[PDB]
């Protein structure tokens, strides 16, 4: 009944892990060449990552 | 009774698709225990019209068949869905789509592109993949399944004795069903 | 060596279920729409449960 006034802090942990981003069109794993590197074998350009 | 018998009408079950079973039409009867000859004769002579009008609604109507209420219908008995083919006229050119935006074009929204003039048709079977067979419907059983007068009743060896109108009775068991 | 006389109190805890009685002639399950709710007794006439 004597509580203070308070703030909610959230946060996480994930430990052991790598923040595994896909190169697909879909964020999916439908097989390991995925459908964006066949794109740019098809486009056959070369870009520059940033 | 037996020259002018009572119909026995059939009961529906609407989640098998079968008839359960039949007993007589006594919740139509007409009641002449207070009617003299002059009017007995008149009401057995409409007992005996009606009788000849579901024999010849059944001559009409119900498929011939050797057990009456089956337990499986056959897939070329039953009435089933032939709807036309579906025509989808597909919205997008695919491999138009992916050399404009490797080409370095964002599109968005939505012939129906200005970029491509190829538009693709599609037409695919709308009816099931398998023809169904097992249970008749409401209307098929309306068209089937016409009360049966039943003349002579039970005068016929046993065995021929009608037992499908028992709504007990297993055919395939040729025993009348328990309560487990 | 001074034990008293004793009466043993047999029972049983089972948390977190239901005490399931199937509607099938052998109390198995072989379908989900069971021997029982296929039965003809059962399925073309109405009976009374107390």
């Amino acid at each position: 009944k004597t509580a203070v006034d308070s703030i909610t802090q959230k946060k996480f942990l994930c430990d052991r892990t790598l923040w595994r981003i896909p190169f697909s069109s879909n964020f999916m794993s439908m097989g390991a060449l995925t459908d964006l590197g066949q794109n740019l074998l098809y486009a056959n350009s070369a870009h520059a990552l940033d | 009774s037996k020259e002018i018998p009572t119909p026995y009408m059939w009961s529906y079950q609407p989640q098998m698709g079968l008839a359960a079973g039949a007993a007589q039409d006594y919740s139509t009867r007409i009641n002449y225990m207070s009617a003299g000859p002059h009017m007995i004769s008149r009401v057995n002579g409409i007992r005996a019209h009606r009788n000849r009008i579901l024999l010849e609604q059944a001559a009409i109507t119900t498929t011939p068949r050797n057990n009456l209420n089956p337990r499986s219908w056959p897939a070329a008995l039953v009435y089933q869905e032939s709807p036309a083919p579906t025509t989808v006229v597909l919205p997008r050119d695919a491999q138009a789509e992916v050399q404009m935006t490797n080409s370095g074009a964002q599109l968005a929204g939505g012939g129906r592109p200005s970029f491509t003039p190829r538009q693709a048709i599609l037409t695919l079977q709308t009816s099931s993949s398998e023809p169904r067979s097992g249970g008749i419907g409401t209307l098929q059983f309306i068209e089937e399944f016409v009360p049966s007068v039943y003349f002579n009743p039970f005068s016929g060896p046993p065995g021929h004795y009608p037992d499908q109108f028992i709504p007990n009775f297993d055919a395939v068991k040729d025993s009348a069903d328990g309560y487990d």
